[PDB]
């Protein structure tokens, strides 16, 4: 994920001008599983599939 | 010039790959643990020491059931399927749902004594899962033989 | 089945670094059958398979 | 742990004659369980550490 100011994208003249450069939605975060230690208390337990998007 | 060589290649179809010139190409199957990567001269008494270790891929911890609905004073129990064999149970508010790991730590029993909305964590080992364990009271309604009497 | 009390894998360099060796849970019990001779009574007759855990 | 049938000391002639032979009490237990948890599955708390007694 490249976050940049100038709408021009990495292929562009302005840009380095190298590699395919695709537009990313939402942010990325590192596999957990919620509650894997009980530590809230009274919380419903998720449950989190890998290369899983919901 | 070195040949590179290990012993009891069985860690994969292709234990080790023949060396082209001077480096070589590994290969790694179903198995876990450490491996020896030894390079060796062709007749000369120098073998160098290369560690490698394939540690049985990921985790993958995931618990049976994601959510749970268990009345107060009942007991249920959730099968997590984790490759590491201890695998400790926790449950925030032990008074409304207790948690304990089973024989094989594969395995916890749940124990919703109290009411009430808590969470029950498992898998201590690397990365520990999640699973909610809503504590809905009972509501056994009962019901009187009378109501309108007349004493 | 090797038996160690250190927390060091057999496949570790020193070892012959070959085979799939993994950590066993319980004790090692030999293949028989419980109860042939009824000699345990009120014991019902369990069905033991090789390498089988229950 | 060893277990043999022979009274003869590890360092002894007869013996490999190498390490010190200790006696070893029960039958040693994979470490993960301990054994006798609840009455249906649900499993207890077992013990663990090497050397510890408890």
């Amino acid at each position: 994920y490249r976050i940049g100011s100038y709408y021009i994208t990495e292929e562009d003249i302005n840009p380095g001008d190298s590699i395919s450069l695709g537009f990313g939605s939402w942010a990325k975060v590192t596999g957990v599983i919620m509650g894997t230690g009980v530590v809230n208390p009274d919380g419903s337990v998720p449950n989190a599939q890998r290369v899983e998007f919901q | 010039n070195l040949i590179w060589e290990v012993s009891n290649s069985s860690y994969g179809s292709i234990t080790v790959d023949p060396s082209d010139s001077k480096l070589a190409t590994l290969t790694s199957f179903e198995k876990e643990g450490n491996l020896v990567v030894t390079i060796s001269t062709a007749n000369e008494s120098v073998v160098a020491q290369i560690a490698v270790n394939i540690i049985d891929g990921d985790s993958g911890i995931f618990l049976s059931q994601d959510t749970v609905t268990i009345r107060k004073g009942g007991t249920t129990t959730l099968t997590a399927v984790t490759g590491k064999t201890p695998v400790t149970w926790s449950s925030n508010n032990a008074s409304i749902v207790s948690v304990t790991p089973n024989a094989n730590s594969l395995t916890a029993v749940i124990t919703a004594n109290g009411e009430g909305n808590v969470t029950i964590t498992a898998d201590n080992g690397t990365k520990t899962a999640s699973c909610e364990i809503v504590s809905i009271p009972q509501i056994d309604s009962i019901s009187l033989s009378q109501s309108d009497v007349t004493v």
